[PDB]
């Protein structure tokens, strides 16, 4: 058998006691990235379907929580994400703005205006 | 015992028990949950790890959450206090009328009665409905398939069966809705309240509903049939009576099983169903039987994918059915109710050794005359009514009278027909059809037979409308 | 803990436990789990052992203790089982006490070779006019019964079993047949009702029933046919005759497909593994007919298959048609129409039993077969005659249920039919005439039927007396 | 990530990854010789029949195994590198392939100190003088500082001559191959 | 050498040799068994392990058991002392008549003849069967293949060919029954003993029998075709004679492979088949050629799964045959026997330069009229045979007469139907079909040709019909 976190980099870190200076509860290091799926090491306190944020300004949803790693799906091109990046928890499941402030506005899947008519009112949020 | 969630892949949760593993099929409660989440164990992956199928949304779970081992499979509250109460698969009430107070709890994973706890003689369940009791009698403790299921009277027929069985034999009933639309679930709740099979005030209900919602994870829609079986098995064993168990829908039972099997990571069988399709169906259908104490008669609504009768789902369910009822849109058009297709309906116990020679002969004569009228209708359509003989116009008249007499007014439909419901015993039905076949009533008008109870009601109707 | 004769379940799930230990466990050996179940060790792997559990995997847990029994999978056999119902492992389930058998036979034992066997030379009477006259079944033959849902196959099997009582109540040890009925993936209600039906016909005193009903784990349905076949091989190898009825052999194939897929094996055609043909040929090759140097016993087999929508060219039906020595095609159209048994004599054949047929039945059934064959091709004068005679015969071969006939009555009835005595009788009254004629000959003229049975042929004097009887009765009808 | 220093010879597999992690950890902090000695020590320590029987049973919890291994490491006064490696192999349940990890690190360290395994095959044994000139010439093959590790097997299957393997380099002055060559070319 | 079993999965056993490894195809003996268990090596797995296929039941093998290398592949006894005997995969007699005494053994895994050994001669082999002789004339020394689903007439046809061809054959003959009924092998053995083709008490036996019947594991069915191939190869190469080689059923040779391929850890091909289907079929089937050292006239019965000629196995076999004969279930359902499909059957020697010009012209005329009838069939089935021109009605009548005439009564079916077996010399076949084609017999009833010998028998039958 084999795990995806058994790569020699993680084992190297853990052999010489370098795994204590890294916060593996609210941050993680990307093990793999490809075809829009990142496999992240750490994030031990991350909830299923929670939104994490990569170092390069991208977002992602953590769908597969396995013993070794977390399978995050990236919200954009995986061009900007490289193995070894840093992924931080956002803390909250994905939610969107709501209200009459959206009427007449074109928005994308996450409630960001894309019609260039200015910010979106967004008094209330909803999961 | 306490373990930790180690993995969460979709609706599958891998837990780790450092102290001691729970057996397969147990139920585990996730501690730290705003609403009760129950995980049913399905595998022992080794290294003290177990894999569980979740009965509710796993979103918001963390790797490390504590999980408490209940020690027994899903245990639901069974008893006489479940009658008239909706409750989901894990037994929690969902009708917001307070807790289901009972002194009994039953595990939903039980075993079929042993080979010696089995009635060796066939029986007949008298539902008080002419067409069902004549052309397709319902065996006691036998599965009945029910086809149609779209604006043809499936719900009214289900409700009438509930009422008759709770009135004739006094047994209660269970309505397990496997993958039930919430809109139709609420509509059914209210229809039952209106007709009276559920009573929110005086606690004289005759049905216990168990809803597996259509938006529950696949691991919940796969087990609600078992919760219904448990609620009915209490009444069979403990109360020692004959119960009815309506499973709507059974194709959704197979679909939920298939989805669970795929999620656990098993190779699909012939048409993409679970490799355990036959056993997954058999373990449930084998608990609907006639023990020496009571009996459970089940009524599966059945859906045939792609209209294919050889698809593994119906090909596997039909192996268990002991009868069949076919509601037809073409008969509700004629105003006949219940719109049961007299010729397409089938029964295994329509055998002279079981139902007796007289019942068998009457049923066969009615079927033959109805087939003759069906054949003659082509001649009527093409060559015109004039072409008939005098030994064929007579058969046409007799068949029309029989079609009218097979219709009946239901007690749970007095707000649709203006009449008063009739629960026709069996002897009355057999005598009425025997007399009509003999020709004793050839002088009456056809409409004197429409929507009446026993034959004497047809006589009275003829007198009242002719005079 | 002894890590040679005992191991610990590494991983249960799917009904295939992985055990760690049992270093001295033989392949295909039977092991016993702590809870009480039993399993068979398929995969002797370098680091573990793959044991399929003959029961419900709920009872097994990771950590449980597996102890090897020390013997290959075997079942108790003997005369002690007659009249008892037993599960797939030979444990009684009718609650009439312990089985108490002295001999144990392996379920995976190999079929007899080419020299032990001998051509089929004795008839296996089924008391069904159509089967006995048109598709005779010898002793040692393998005659597939292939049909659909509710077309009357279990009826053929049970009529055969009930009919064997004429011989199992007599004294001739060379005609007694001990029946076995294997029920696979079949409602337990049906098995219980069938056992009651047999007990009411005094047909359990020589019948074993092996149950693997639909509520039984897949390995038990996989292993029930082999337990039954060993229970029958006991009689075969001891110079007695046996008759085993696998029912159905398609439920066993479904169970084996489950077992294979759960083991992650490469699905083939219709997701069935590649071993299905081997699965069934391994089983149906044991229904042999030993020669007198090996005892002279025999083991007939009547496998049952349920086609789907009448498809006879499916995968499993074609496998078992390539394994068996004939066919009895029960047609659903005929069954629903009113012909019962619904045997489609056009497509049903008997490879071997033709030579085993009884002479008295042979001569009459020859002309019956010719007449029916001619009628089949024309469905003026000769055409009208053929239609009339064919309809007479077809209505003659209709039969009741659980009312098998001795060969002599079949001979008398078919003789009356084929010699044209009924060519004037209205086609509807043929059944009534048949039922009255049978009572007549069974009441008064026992000497004629007894002489036909003893002499084993319709002698010229027997022919003349039968002619007189039938013509006089037809006059008085 | 930390830019691990790659080993000279790449070993692949589970043992390869664990051994490469250990080699990278040791190469920085420069503890390769001591850690190799400690690995050889644990090669026997775990091999003890009691310890082996207690570590090849997957029903003793990983907690107990880690505790026992921590006790043994403390009782043996090991480097933190080897103790952490044993702890890591125990947590991941990779004890059954610990000897594979030691063998991999042995192969990896041998190349580190400049060794090229060699093999010589002949029909019969050799006289020590001839073996001495073989040593000399084979050392001629090698580069500067690359010690040689000769192995002289005796294969009578060949009809004579000599066969030499130096790393991946191969020279076959054996009678059998030349017989085969002549027979084939002549057959054409 | 000496290794020890390490794994035993189904019929696939892994054996570890610390000393010298055995080469591939080399056979090993499992030491400690009641009988002889031979393991044929198939792979080297590294770590000094070899995977092997067991030539007998593997129940009772214990991990760590001892296996002894034998040094050479399975070597069987070959010679003139294997005539009249019955052998199995490993050459052991199974007729209970004493060891096969030969002074010369053959390894069953020899290589195929090189290219400079093939023979280009192409004669015609007359079988006395009208359909086979007219449309798909078999050739002497070539490969022949009888394709057919279950129960269409493969074995009856091959027994008819045995009877005819191998009664008029002065050379030797070899029947390798791979994966067929054991009682069929027994019947063949006793038919030969009776027919004089085998002398149990002399040395004038002309048939060698090999048997890997269906009751044996996959490892024995896979490698039993090679045993018959070796027994025939000896009589060809060394004895320099002309051999007949009947194989029934060769599909079971490939099928068995797919049973072990799964266990050998190989990725399955199109439909669960081993990835090496065509290579194994080629290596087996190119050893059955007629070289310059002798001649083998091999007839192979080939089973078409689920009557699917698109299956990889028959589809691959088609490319290894000179003459094919596609038995069809539809034609067999029409009553025609043999059910040879005249349009699927083909042959290499159907060349005007080999068969003639009257034979070739008649065959092509029959095929043309049958193809025209096939084209009409779809319309004839719905619109009826009344919406046809007169030329089309003539074509239909002639085509039906020809279809019936191709049917023939075999002698091996004397028991089945009571008719008398008929042989039809080639000239009579050609003349009869010429006459039918020209229209000389348009006044006869089509049922006058059903199951007759030469055409004059059809005329006699038609005359008898008039009476
Ligand atoms: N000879 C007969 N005469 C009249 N009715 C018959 C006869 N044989 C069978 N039947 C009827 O057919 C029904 C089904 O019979 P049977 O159980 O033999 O078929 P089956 O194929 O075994 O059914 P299943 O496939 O569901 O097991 C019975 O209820 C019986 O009434
Ligand atoms: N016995 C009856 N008398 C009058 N109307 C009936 C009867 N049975 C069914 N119907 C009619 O059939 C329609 C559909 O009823 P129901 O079965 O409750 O809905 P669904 O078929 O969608 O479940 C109703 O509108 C009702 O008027
Ligand atoms: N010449 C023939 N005459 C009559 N029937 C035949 C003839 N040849 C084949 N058959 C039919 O074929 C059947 C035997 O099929 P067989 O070839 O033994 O099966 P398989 O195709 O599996 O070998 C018989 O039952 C018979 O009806
Ligand atoms: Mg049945
Ligand atoms: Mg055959």
């Amino acid at each position: 058998k084999t795990g995806t976190a058994e790569v020699s980099s993680i084992l190297e870190e853990r052999i010489l006691g370098a795994d204590t200076s890294v916060d593996l509860e609210e941050t993680g290091r990307v093990l793999s990235i490809g075809d829009g799926i990142a496999r992240v090491h750490g994030l031990r306190n991350v909830q299923a379907e929670e939104m994490v944020e990569f170092s390069s300004g991208l977002k992602g949803m953590s769908l597969n929580l396995e013993p070794d790693n977390v399978g995050v799906v990236v919200f954009g091109n995986d061009k900007l994400i490289k193995e070894g990046d840093i992924v931080k928890r956002t803390g909250a499941i994905v939610d969107v703005p709501v209200g009459e402030e959206l009427l007449g506005r074109v928005v994308d899947a996450l409630g960001n205006a894309i019609d260039g008519k200015g910010p979106i009112g967004s008094k209330a949020r909803r999961r | 015992t306490t373990g930790r969630i180690v993995a969460v892949i979709g609706a599958v949760v891998d837990v780790q028990f450092d102290e001691g593993l729970p057996p397969i099929l147990n139920a585990l409660e996730v501690q730290g949950r705003e609403t009760r989440l129950v995980l049913e164990v399905a595998q022992h992956l080794g290294e003290s790890t177990v894999r569980t199928i979740a009965m509710d949304g796993t979103e918001g779970l963390v790797r490390g959450q504590k999980v408490l081992d209940s020690g027994a499979p899903i245990r639901i509250p069974v008893g006489p206090e479940t009658l008239g109460r909706i409750m989901n698969v894990i037994g929690e009430p969902i009708d917001e009328r307070g807790p289901i107070k009972t002194k009994q709890f039953a595990a939903i994973h039980a075993e079929a009665p042993e080979f010696v706890e089995m009635s060796v003689e066939q029986e007949i369940l008298v539902t008080g409905i002419k067409v069902v009791d004549l052309l397709a009698p319902y065996a006691k403790g036998g599965k009945i398939g029910l086809f149609g299921g779209a604006g043809v009277g499936k719900t009214v027929l289900i409700m009438e069966l509930i009422n008759n069985v709770a009135k004739a034999h006094g047994g209660y009933s269970v309505f397990a809705g496997v993958g039930e639309r919430t809109r139709e679930g609420n509509d059914l709740y209210h229809e039952m309240i209106e007709s009276g099979v559920i009573n929110l005030k005086d606690a004289t209900s005759k049905v216990a509903l168990v809803y597996g919602q259509m938006n529950e994870p696949p691991g919940a829609r796969a087990r609600v049939a078992l919760t219904g079986l448990t609620v009915a098995e209490y009444f069979r064993d403990q109360e020692g009576q004959d119960v009815l168990l309506f499973i709507d829908n059974i194709f959704r039972f197979t679909q939920a099983g298939s989805e669970v099997s795929a999620l656990l990571g098993r190779i699909p069988s012939a048409v993409g169903y679970q490799p355990t399709l036959a056993t997954d169906m058999g373990t449930m259908q084998e608990r609907i039987t006639t023990t020496k104490k009571g009996s459970i008669t089940s009524v599966q609504a059945i859906y045939v994918p792609a209209d294919d009768l050889t698809d593994p789902a119906p090909a596997t369910t039909f192996a268990h059915l002991d009868a069949t009822t076919v509601l037809s849109r073409a008969i509700a058009e004629l105003g006949i109710y219940p719109a049961v297709d007299p010729l397409d309906s089938t029964s295994r116990i329509m055998d002279p050794n079981i139902v007796g020679s007289e019942h068998y002969d009457v049923a066969r004569g009615v079927q033959k005359i109805l087939q003759d009228y069906k054949s003659l209708q082509d001649i009527i359509a093409i060559l015109g009514m004039d072409e008939l003989s005098e030994e064929d116009k007579l058969t046409v008249s007799r068949a029309r009278k029989i079609q009218r007499f097979l219709s009946q007014p239901f007690q749970v439909a007095e707000v649709f027909t203006g009449h008063l419901g009739k629960l026709v015993p069996l002897k009355e039905t057999i005598k009425g059809f025997q007399q009509i076949l003999a020709g004793e009533y050839d002088h009456l008008p056809e409409q004197a037979f429409y929507m009446v109870g026993p034959i004497e009601e047809a006589v009275a109707k003829a007198d009242k409308l002719a005079e | 803990v002894d890590l040679e004769e005992t191991g610990r379940v590494l991983s249960i799930g799917d009904g295939i436990a992985r055990v760690h230990g049992l270093r001295n466990v033989q392949a295909e050996e039977m092991v016993e789990f702590s809870s009480g179940l039993k399993g068979m060790s398929l995969n002797l792997e370098p680091d573990n052992v793959g044991v399929v559990v003959f029961g419900n995997d709920k009872l097994i847990k990771e950590g449980d203790i597996v102890k090897r029994t020390g013997a290959i999978v075997d079942v108790p056999v003997g005369e002690e089982l007659l009249g008892r119902v037993v599960d797939a492992l030979g444990n009684a389930i009718d609650g009439k006490g312990p089985i108490g058998s002295k001999a144990r036979r392996r379920v995976g034992l190999k079929a007899p070779g080419i020299i032990p066997r001998i051509s089929v030379r004795e008839p296996m009477q089924t008391g069904i006019k159509a089967v006995d006259s048109l598709v005779p079944i010898g002793r040692g033959q393998r005659e597939l019964i292939i049909g659909d849902r509710q077309t009357g196959k279990t009826s053929i099997a049970i009529d055969t079993i009930i009919n064997q009582k004429r011989f199992n109540d007599g004294t001739d040890e060379k005609k007694k047949l001990y029946c076995i009925y294997v029920a696979i993936g079949q409602k337990r209600s049906t098995v219980a009702q069938l056992v009651k039906r047999l007990t009411d016909a005094d047909a359990m005193k020589y019948t074993i029933v092996v149950s693997a009903t639909a509520s039984d784990a897949a390995p038990l349905q996989y292993l029930a046919p082999y337990s039954g076949c060993s229970m029958g091989e006991y009689f075969r190898d001891n110079g007695k005759h046996a008759l085993i009825i696998y029912d159905d052999l398609s439920k066993q194939a479904v169970a084996y497909r489950q077992m294979s897929l759960l083991l992650r094996r490469p699905p083939g055609r219709e997701a069935y593994p590649g071993d299905v043909f081997y699965l069934h040929s391994r089983l149906l090759e044991r229904a042999a007919k030993m020669n007198d140097a090996f005892g002279g016993g025999s083991l007939t087999a009547l496998p049952v298959i349920e086609t789907q929508a009448g498809d006879v060219s499916a995968y499993i039906p074609t496998n078992v048609i390539s394994i068996t020595d004939g066919q009895i095609f029960l047609e659903t159209e005929l069954f629903y129409k009113g012909i019962r048994p619904a045997i489609n004599v056009g497509l049903s054949v008997s490879r071997v039993g033709s030579a085993a047929q009884t002479r008295a039945m042979k001569q009459v059934a020859g002309t019956m077969k010719l007449e029916l064959a001619q009628y089949r091709e024309v469905a003026d004068a000769a055409t009208q005659q053929l239609l009339s005679r064919g309809v007479r015969l077809t209505e003659l071969l209709k039969q009741g249920q659980y009312s098998p006939m001795a060969i002599e009555e079949q001979v008398a009835v078919i003789y009356a039919g084929v010699r044209g005595y009924l060519d004037k009788l209205e086609p509807s009254k043929i059944t009534k005439f048949e039922n009255a004629f049978l009572s007549h000959v069974i009441s008064q003229h026992q000497a004629l039927l007894s002489k036909i049975r003893t002499d084993g042929k319709i002698s010229e004097e027997s022919d003349a007396k039968l002619k007189e009887i039938v013509t006089n009765f037809l006059a008085g009808f | 990530f930390a830019k691990l220093v790659r080993p000279p010879v790449q070993i692949y597999g589970i043992e390869g990854r664990y051994a490469t992690a250990l080699y990278s950890a040791a190469s920085k902090q420069n503890k390769l010789e001591q850690v190799e000695k400690e690995l050889l020590r644990v090669g026997q320590i775990l091999k003890e029949p009691k310890m082996a029987a207690s570590l090849l049973n997957p029903y003793v919890k990983r907690s107990v195994k880690v505790k026992s291994l921590s006790d043994m490491t403390a009782k043996e006064k090991f480097s933190p590198l080897t103790s952490n490696l044993i702890n890591l192999l125990a947590e991941n349940g990779r004890l059954t392939n610990t000897p594979a990890v030691i063998s991999a690190f042995s192969t990896m360290m041998s190349v580190h100190r400049g060794e090229v395994p060699c093999t010589v095959t002949t029909a019969s044994a050799l006289d020590e003088a001839t073996l001495t000139e073989l040593k000399t010439v084979l050392k001629s093959f090698l580069s500067k500082g690359q010690v040689l590790k000769l192995e002289v097997k005796i294969d009578p299957s060949i009809m004579g001559g000599m066969i030499v393997r130096i790393g991946e380099k191969y020279v076959d002055m054996s009678a059998k191959t030349k017989i085969q060559k002549l027979s084939r070319a002549m057959r054409e």
